[PDB]
RNA sequence: UUCUUAGACCGCACCAAGACGAACUACAGCGAAGGCAUUCUUCAAGGAUACCUUCCUCAAUCAAGAACCAAAGUGUGGGGAUC
């Protein structure tokens, strides 16, 4: 029917770029291209608040004031795979266009 | 204020050359004297090439940039446009 | 320099080699010692062909005065002695006398 | 027993593979070369389930009888090394881990130094399913 | 965290190469281990040891090692140890430099030769007992320098127990400078 | 020039600026003024704050 | 069971590394034709830096330093250099969005037969006043940098032998050289060593081996 | 379903083969479109800017005609790791 979006939902504006390269979901394996896809950047703990003092106890090097390794990754989301997993949602026709940087 | 025959100093000195009422040149020549001689040639502020001294060859600018840009220890005086 | 046995122009070629380490440095601003001496070196190989198997001065061209051989015709003349006249007041004007640099 | 002829009472360290997955957890155990083993004893061997392999309480269950065989050969402490599914698979570990760690710390065994070593790729070919995902 | 790096200024100073010493002891300040020491005072000792090379290191450079060193906590009975062992590698120190300047006058400078000797007939109008002398000059400007800063109030002292020790530390820089030449200062 | 300098430095506050600026073998001697003030910079080791 | 055959053993690293030992191993008996002796060659070893040397070792715990047999004496067993290398945590904290990453990869040679590559990594830096959200390089700029590190890298290590070599790389002393130099060409925030192998070996030798260790404890 | 005491799976070291170039990678860049991401060397091109340079309407658009064109398909030979 309409456009719902002046993007297309893409970060592509017309006049700049023919194609930008596919990229492989976190989920489940389906395509999209970079633009479309949804990135976040995770950064994860390693084990629990509960799990790292039982381990930090016993250990040598750590709890000391010396942290204990952190996971590093990043994920790109396909639209339906976002939507599902609650990451994304739904949002009024007055509140869809909003921007926060990349400031989390 | 801001008539658009007779416009000011600041509404026309700003502007790209082709975009003043009047389309003028936007350079200049100039005097220049070496130390190995005793002579003056003249040059051009946007030469773009490099220039031997006038009855001595050494380079008074290299053809550098948009503006070129004089060989060292080189005096230059400037020149009326009128 | 060394061409391949030759010493016609080696003669241009060394000429060419002093006046430009010894201009160059970027620091502090000046020269000293080392830089200095692969100018003076050069000069005095330079002179000694000029004595000696020379004159006679061949192949390309060779003069003395105007147009182009040129620390050759500025050594003519000895503009190019008089550079290292100027550099050595130089690292001289500088440096207090204190330590054996003096 | 068959432990070290070196030292009373001072640390020796082994190295223990924590592998994690959603359809097993592993531990395994070596010296430091990794040319030569203690144990290799895995979450599946103490449940008899398809299901339940890869539940916390299988891993547990697996780290408790790891312990009860590294005392003997005289490893103290250990280092410790976390890994997941695969290159093409993800970097998300199992929830086998959270599960040994924490059974192994109290055992009384000492830690130091747990990274995380799994396959990243600088890239792959393609990843296993299709263009339109498993649906 | 104090071995990991004397170590590296070792590594820096030894095979000569040779302002790292110093790039060092800065990497060292505390955090982590800023009383124990229990070397904290070896490490400060290998950074008073390097005078004179030139540049870097002239030792004004010195000075932030005195307010780091302390340096608390002071919750223990080694506050004044502390402030006197640091007072006391640098009057060591600054008396081997004074003994050194004073060989090397005293050597060369009656005799001679040839370089000084060419220099004393030149122009230049002068002796070697006039010239040995530039070793002197910069002798009392790095004495002055150190004396100037030192017994002002990092250092500090000032309670019923850290006071006492204020007055040794002016009595040797002062003992010292009767002894030589001297003196716009202090 | 600023390799051999180092730092924010001056020579110095206090006491030692006003040494220097008390006598000249030139013009204006020699001695002028006595300075009762003194500066030293301290503040807590402590990063921010305490 | 297997493990009464089951023997101990003791590794030993440089004089280079602060504390010798650092490990402990197992092997098996010397019983057939086997001789298990020739099994303990062509080994390798996985220690931490700041835990094989010391102590310690500052923001140094990351790093991994890696070993080989060369040569077995006694019940100890004898080594020298093979990798050194990082922890995957550690990189991806100082790789950060809106900023540009620059990589080299160099070819080496010691003074002796080893030849090696330093993998590298680097990241512009905005300026401190800096008003502007983009830092990112052009690409002479980029290229630059490339240059100038791979030079360096083979002008210091060319003159300079193996154990003398490893040493630099261990302590950082190295990155302290090459930042120093680099930083006026665009600013850079980080520069590390992320990585170095070894790639062409010199041939076996008696006594260069154990003159690189000393004393045995 | 499938693979294993002919030692699977797992751990370490090394070798082989083919494909691909993560994060950095963006409401960013280049190309007439379709399209194009490791590094170094090299080969010819193109756009913008700067000019008191040269020429002096040589231009715009476009049936016919011509060149280029994602992926899937057809033929001949080669490759064959992944899907």
């Amino acid at each position: 029917m309409t456009t719902k979006r002046r993007n297309h939902g893409r970060a592509k504006p017309p006049c700049s770029r023919g194609r930008t390269r596919p990229v492989h979901c976190f989920n489940c394996g389906r395509l999209a291209p970079k633009d479309k896809a949804v990135g976040r950047f995770v950064v994860r703990r390693m084990l629990d608040q509960a799990s790292a003092r039982d381990v930090a106890e016993a250990s040598n090097v750590y709890g000391a004031g010396f942290p204990m390794p952190k996971l590093y990754m990043k994920q790109r989301f396909c639209i339906a795979c976002a939507i599902h997993s609650r990451t994304v949602r739904a949002r009024p026709t007055d509140m869809r266009k909003r921007r926060f940087t990349t400031k989390v | 204020d801001s008539d658009l025959s007779y416009p000011t100093v600041r509404s026309e000195r700003m502007k790209h050359k082709r975009r003043r009422l009047v389309q003028g040149p936007n350079s200049y020549f100039m005097d220049v004297k070496c130390p190995g001689c005793n002579a003056i040639t003249i040059v051009y502020s946007h030469a773009t090439s490099e220039v031997q001294c006038n009855g001595c060859a050494t380079k008074l600018c290299r053809p550098t940039g948009g503006k070129a840009m004089l060989t060292t220890g080189c005096g230059f005086r400037k020149k009326a446009d009128h | 320099s060394k061409k391949r046995g030759l010493t016609a122009l080696r003669i241009t070629a060394l000429g060419i080699l002093a006046e430009a380490l010894l201009e160059e440095d970027t620091r502090l601003p000046y020269v000293a010692t080392a830089t200095w001496t692969r100018s003076f070196d050069a000069v005095s190989r330079i002179y000694s062909l000029i004595t000696e198997n020379p004159a006679i001065a061949v192949k390309e061209v060779f003069s003395g005065d105007l147009t182009s051989k040129r620390a050759v015709i500025m050594d003519g003349l000895c503009g190019l002695l008089q550079k290292l006249h100027v550099h050595l007041q130089r690292i001289a004007q500088f440096k207090t006398g204190a330590t054996d640099e003096y | 027993f068959y432990g070290s002829s070196a030292a009373k009472d001072e640390l020796v360290y082994g190295v223990v593979h924590i592998y994690a997955s959603f359809n097993d957890t592993f531990v395994h155990v070596t010296d430091m070369s990794g040319r030569e083993t203690f144990c290799k004893i895995t979450g599946g061997m103490k449940v008899k389930a398809d299901r339940d392999e890869s539940s916390p309480y299988a891993a547990m269950m697996a780290a408790q009888d790891v312990v009860a065989r590294c005392k003997e050969c005289g490893i103290n402490a250990l280092h410790v090394k976390m890994r997941a599914t695969g290159g093409v698979g993800t970097r998300s570990p199992g929830p086998g881990a959270q599960a040994a760690l924490r059974a192994l710390a109290r055992a009384g065994m000492k830690i130091g130094r747990i990274e995380d070593v799994t396959p990243i790729p600088t890239d792959s070919t393609r990843r296993k399913g299709s263009r339109r995902g498993r649906r | 965290k104090t071995r990991g790096c004397l170590t590296k200024a070792q590594t820096l100073r030894a095979s000569g190469n040779y302002k790292e010493a110093v790039a060092a002891l800065q990497s060292l300040s505390e955090h982590g281990v800023q009383w124990g020491p229990m070397y904290i005072a070896a490490l400060d000792l290998l950074a008073e040891l390097c005078f004179s090379q030139e540049q870097g290191i002239t030792v004004d450079r010195f000075f932030p090692a005195f307010k780091w060193n302390r340096n608390k906590l002071r919750g223990s009975q080694h506050l004044e140890e502390g402030t006197k062992r640091i007072v006391e590698i640098a009057m060591k120190h600054l008396r081997a430099l004074g003994e050194r300047a004073h060989t090397n006058a005293k050597a060369t400078g009656e005799t001679p030769s040839e370089e000084e000797l060419i220099l004393a007939a030149l122009s230049g109008v002068s002796p070697a007992q006039r010239a040995k002398e530039r070793y002197l000059v910069p002798a009392e400007t790095v004495a002055q320098f150190l004396g100037s800063e030192l017994l002002s109030f990092n250092a500090i002292g000032h309670s019923r127990k850290l006071l006492p020790i204020y007055l040794d530390t002016a009595t040797e820089l002062i003992k010292y400078c009767q002894q030589h030449n001297l003196k716009r200062a202090i | 020039a600023n390799e051999t300098k180092q730092f924010t430095t001056v020579k110095d506050e206090n006491r030692l600026k006003a040494l220097r600026n008390l006598h000249a073998k030139e013009r204006r001697h020699g001695p002028e003024r006595r300075f009762v003030k003194h500066y030293q910079n301290a503040r807590s080791h402590f990063a921010n704050k305490a | 069971e297997t493990m009464s055959r089951k023997e101990w053993y003791d590794v030993v690293a440089p004089k280079n590394f602060e504390v010798r030992q650092f490990g402990k191993t197992i092997c098996n008996k010397t019983q057939g034709t086997k001789i298990a002796a020739d099994y303990l060659r062509g080994r390798v070893y996985e220690s931490n830096l700041a835990d094989l040397n010391k102590t310690q070792g500052d923001d140094d715990a990351y790093r991994k330093v890696k070993f080989v047999v060369q040569e077995v004496q006694g019940r100890n067993l004898l080594t020298q250099f093979h990798s050194m290398e990082m922890t995957s945590d550690r990189v991806y904290f100082l790789l950060r969005k809106w900023c540009t990453t620059i990589e080299a990869a160099v070819e080496a040679k010691t003074a002796d037969g080893y030849t090696l590559r330093l993998f590298v990594i680097a990241f512009t830096k905005k300026q401190s006043n800096q008003l502007s959200k983009n830092c990112y390089a052009k690409t002479r700029l980029v290229k630059w940098v490339r240059h100038r590190i791979t030079n360096l890298i083979r002008q210091r290590l060319s003159k300079v032998n193996i154990n003398e070599a490893v040493t630099l790389l261990t302590r950082n002393i190295l990155r302290d050289r090459l930042a120093k130099r680099c930083n006026p060409i665009v600013p850079l925030r980080d520069l590390r060593i992320r990585k170095v192998k070894v790639v062409r070996t010199p041939r076996f030798d008696a006594q260069a081996l154990l003159n690189a260790h000393g004393e045995i404890p």
